[PDB]
């Protein structure tokens, strides 16, 4: 057998705790983030040329 | 009986705005993941604590209308519907005397943030509430089994018979006793209102948690030997194969301050538990019934008890016989 | 734009935030229940009917019980039972 | 009783045969301890910044001055994973030993004895128990007397009789259908009330909600 541990949220807990099976409950198992957009970059007002 | 869930993201305080930092970390394994796991496991026994302690009684039971009971006066004990606070006023003098969060919620750069309890304050003022309700009339079969109605005179009254005093005693004075009991309970008002030294033990293990967090943080400034405690004033500077020396030695540096500060916490708890143990036996061997074993209850000899809310611990009155 | 992410996965109309954190595919009742798997802030989580489903709910902090006060009247058992309970330490 | 305390029993071997939950306590200690084992040894092949996690493949492809160097890196690394391990072998042997001590006392106190102290051997009133061997620790069957249904009566603190208060003794005056007794308050046993079963003291209007009622005495009948 085998489990992809991308598939999703309940396929990553079985791969989480290293079993194909689970009893019950509430399993902290990654955490997460939200990933930047655009840049933005800012210089000197520039007056000596 | 209980501290705060705290919980730290190891990855962010170990290191963060960067992608080649990263790849240090992934040296190292499991460990941000253990690390992590201990964590959690602390804030899921201060449920526990706090669970044991106030949930004593199966069924929850609702105030009653009168506050007067064989002269006794209560009202100050118990929670008054007539007004939004589900609260007695003893207790809300007691909340009265004493990281990323949400209440609108908001979030730090430091990695620390901490969790809510299962229970909130209104819960538990539920249940010290039931305990006070019930045991005003339930008396002593309150915990052995069904709520029998026993008049409260009826409950003094065996109550110093227990102690070792003829109810007779009780009787005929029953005006005198009903008048020093109100009056002590005013007295108690005041102390509270105009001390500040009440609960301080409460205050203390708050200022605990706050110190074990504060310097967890500081720490985070430390150079430990390296160019700079910030990570991203590293790699511009420094060419980003040496670079990966310094970060490594940053990485070590600050891995070094999470062992201690898990290990400090674990040690803690361990006190909180014993804690919450005692609370636990007190409840149902002051409050559920009659103690006999001296100074378990009080320095006198036991008569009665009630318990109140309160923030993060559990505040008895005992009544004694002197 | 988030990560981690799972290859099969979408946002169902069940989604409602409380203090403790905002649930994904849980559905909401207005009814209360003994706590199963808690969430935080008076908020469970457990499996029930609609068919079955996971529900959050707002955990009962116990049974639901009033006795009268009688200054006149006293209430005594007339009968008894004997059980045994089952307690292990490590 | 003794129907009722053979069936009691047979009940819980059946829920022991059955159940998953009755020895969680004893299970948690184990895999914890197998926790922590898998944990230190896993960590052998962390690689702590080193160039490689073995040390074979240190020595095999490098001088000894440079190879030394990255030993101590990875000694060091492994130092710190035993004293860690150590340290948590600590706390949790704290926690155990308390546990200990108190199973000590229960044993004592439950067993060895009657506990007179609510809620310590059990939730009712504490009769008997019996200690059980168990993996890694200990299991108690704590046997207790309950109180079943009840019955309303009425009552009164005291009742008059020829001029003078009567108190009643380990007992409370019980009223029922048209008759007054006296009984224990954990049963219901109406007793007579006599003259030998309670005492006199202080007269009828210094009590609150006495009553009228009457006394035996035997001394009528024997004179
Ligand atoms: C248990 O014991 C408590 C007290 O220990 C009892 O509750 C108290 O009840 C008394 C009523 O007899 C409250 O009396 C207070 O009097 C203040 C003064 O004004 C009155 O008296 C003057 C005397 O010349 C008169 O001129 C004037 O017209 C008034 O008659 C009032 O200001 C107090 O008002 C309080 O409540 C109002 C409600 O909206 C508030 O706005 C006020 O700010 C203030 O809070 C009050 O009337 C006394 O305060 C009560 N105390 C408490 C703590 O409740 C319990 O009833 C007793 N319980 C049992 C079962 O016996
Ligand atoms: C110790 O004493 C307490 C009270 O001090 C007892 O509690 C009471 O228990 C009684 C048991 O019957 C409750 O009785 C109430 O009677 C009302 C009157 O109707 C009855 O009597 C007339 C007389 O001719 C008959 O014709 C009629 O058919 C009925 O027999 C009822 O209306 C009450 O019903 C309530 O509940 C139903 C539930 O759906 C509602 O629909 C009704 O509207 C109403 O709410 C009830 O039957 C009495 O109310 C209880 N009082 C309290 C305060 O709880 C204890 O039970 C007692 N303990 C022991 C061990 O004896
Ligand atoms: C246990 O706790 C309960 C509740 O607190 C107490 O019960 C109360 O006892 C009092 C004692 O009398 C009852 O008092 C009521 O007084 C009403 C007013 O009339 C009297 O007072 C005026 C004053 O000038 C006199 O002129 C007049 O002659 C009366 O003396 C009465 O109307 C009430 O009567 C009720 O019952 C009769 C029965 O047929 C009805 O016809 C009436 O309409 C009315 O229903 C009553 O006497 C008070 O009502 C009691 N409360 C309850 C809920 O019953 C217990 O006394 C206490 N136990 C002990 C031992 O103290
Ligand atoms: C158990 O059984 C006994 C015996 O049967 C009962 O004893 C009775 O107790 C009552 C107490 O209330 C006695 O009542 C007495 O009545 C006297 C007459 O005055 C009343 O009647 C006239 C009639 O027109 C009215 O005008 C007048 O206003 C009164 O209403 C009173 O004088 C007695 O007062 C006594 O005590 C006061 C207290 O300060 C003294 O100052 C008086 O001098 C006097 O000592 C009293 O009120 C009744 O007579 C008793 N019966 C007998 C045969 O003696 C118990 O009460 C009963 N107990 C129970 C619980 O039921
Ligand atoms: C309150 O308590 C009192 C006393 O504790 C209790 O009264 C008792 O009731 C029982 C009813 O079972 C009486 O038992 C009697 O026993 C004799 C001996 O065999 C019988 O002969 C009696 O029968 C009577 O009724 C028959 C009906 O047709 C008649 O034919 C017969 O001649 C008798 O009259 C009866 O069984 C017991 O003696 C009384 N005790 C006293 C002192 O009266 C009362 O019922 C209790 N009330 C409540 C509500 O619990
Ligand atoms: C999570 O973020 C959302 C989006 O910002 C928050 O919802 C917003 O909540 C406010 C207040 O409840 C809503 O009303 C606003 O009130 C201010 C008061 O001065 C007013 O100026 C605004 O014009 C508006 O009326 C706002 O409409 C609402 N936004 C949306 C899209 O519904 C939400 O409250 C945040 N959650 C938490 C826990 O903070
Ligand atoms: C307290 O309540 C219990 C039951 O809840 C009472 O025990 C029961 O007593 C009856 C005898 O009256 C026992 O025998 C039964 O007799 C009937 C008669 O027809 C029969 O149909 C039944 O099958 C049964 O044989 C019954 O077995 C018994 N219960 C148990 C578990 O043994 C008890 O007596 C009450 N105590 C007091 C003091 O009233």
């Amino acid at each position: 057998d085998a489990v992809d541990c991308s598939q999703n949220p309940l396929a990553e807990l079985k791969c989480s705790v290293k079993s194909f099976e689970i009893d019950k409950g509430i399993y902290q198992t990654s955490n997460f983030r939200v990933v930047p957009s655009g840049d933005v970059v800012r210089f000197p007002n520039i007056t000596n040329l | 009986v209980s501290m705060a869930k705290t919980s730290v993201d190891c990855n962010m305080y170990i290191c963060g705005d960067s992608t080649e930092c990263a790849n240090l970390l992934l040296q190292y394994g499991s460990f941000c993941t253990q690390l992590n796991r201990a964590l959690s496991g602390i804030a899921a026994e201060q449920d526990r604590n706090t669970r044991e302690v106030f949930a004593q009684v199966k069924q929850m039971y609702k105030t009653p209308t009168l506050k007067y009971f064989g002269g006794f006066n209560f009202s100050q004990i118990l929670p008054d519907p007539l007004k939004p606070t589900k609260r007695s006023f003893i207790e809300d003098l007691l909340f009265n005397k004493v990281y990323g969060e949400c209440l609108i919620c908001a979030q730090k750069f430091n990695g620390l943030t901490v969790l809510p309890p299962l229970l909130t304050d209104d819960m538990i003022a539920a249940y010290t509430a039931a305990l006070v309700s019930g045991t005003a009339t339930a008396g002593w079969t309150f915990g052995a089994g069904a709520a029998l109605q026993i008049p409260f005179a009826m409950q003094m009254a065996y109550r110093f018979n227990g102690i070792g005093v003829t109810q007779n005693v009780l009787y005929e004075n029953q005006k005198q006793i009903a008048n020093q009991f109100n009056k002590a309970i005013s007295q108690i008002q005041e102390s509270l209102t105009t001390t500040s030294t009440a609960l301080g033990k409460l205050q203390d293990v708050v200022n605990q948690n706050a110190q074990a967090l504060n310097t967890l943080v500081k720490q985070l400034s430390s150079n430990f030997g390296a160019i700079s405690s910030v990570l991203n004033d590293i790699l511009s500077r420094l060419d980003p194969p040496e670079a990966e020396v310094q970060i490594d030695r940053l990485i070590t540096g600050r891995l070094q301050s999470l062992q201690t500060y898990v290990t400090q916490q674990l040690i803690r708890a361990a006190e909180i538990r014993a804690s919450a143990n005692l609370a636990a036996t007190k409840m149902s061997e002051c409050v559920l019934g009659q103690s006999k074993r001296v100074d378990f209850c009080g320095k006198g000899y036991h008569l009665m008890s009630f318990p109140q809310a309160a923030p993060h611990g559990v505040v008895f009155l005992h009544v004694t016989y002197v | 734009q988030l990560t981690p992410a799972w290859r099969i996965y979408s946002t169902g109309n069940n989604v409602f935030q409380t203090q403790a954190g905002c649930l994904i595919g849980a559905e909401h009742v207005d009814t209360s229940y003994e706590c199963d798997i808690p969430i935080g802030a008076g908020i469970c989580a457990s499996y029930h009917t609609v068919q079955k489903s996971i529900v959050a709910y707002t955990m009962s902090l116990g049974a639901d019980s009033s006795i009268a006060y009688s200054n006149n009247t006293i209430a005594i058992p007339t009968n008894f039972s004997i059980s045994i309970t089952t307690e292990v330490m490590p | 009783i003794a129907n009722q305390f053979n069936k009691a029993i047979s009940q819980i071997q059946e829920s022991l045969t059955t159940t998953s939950t009755a020895l969680g306590k004893l299970q948690d200690v184990v895999n914890q301890n197998a926790q922590a084992l898998n944990t230190l040894v896993k960590q052998l092949s962390s690689n702590f910044g080193a160039i490689s996690s073995v040390l074979n493949d240190i020595l095999s492809r490098l001088d000894p001055p440079e190879a030394e160097v990255q030993i101590d890196r990875l000694i060091t690394g492994r130092l710190q994973s035993l004293q860690t391990y150590v340290t948590q072998q600590l706390i949790r042997a704290a926690e155990i030993r308390a546990s200990a001590n108190l199973a000590a006392t229960k044993m004592s106190e439950c067993v060895l004895g009657q506990s007179k102290r609510v809620d310590f051997c059990g939730k009712g009133y504490h009769l008997m128990s019996f200690p059980q061997a168990a993996p890694h620790g200990v299991v108690f069957l704590h046997v207790t007397y309950v109180p079943s249904q009840e019955r309303n009566f009425t009552t009164a603190p005291a009742i008059c009789h020829e001029g003078k208060a009567y108190f009643p003794r380990e007992g409370v005056f019980v009223f029922n259908g048209t008759s007054w007794f006296i009984t224990q308050r954990n049963f219901f046993s109406p007793q007579i009330i006599t003259t030998d079963n309670t005492f006199v003291s202080g007269n009828c209007d210094v009590v609150i909600g006495i009553i009228n009622n009457t006394v035996y005495d035997p001394l009528q009948p024997e004179l």
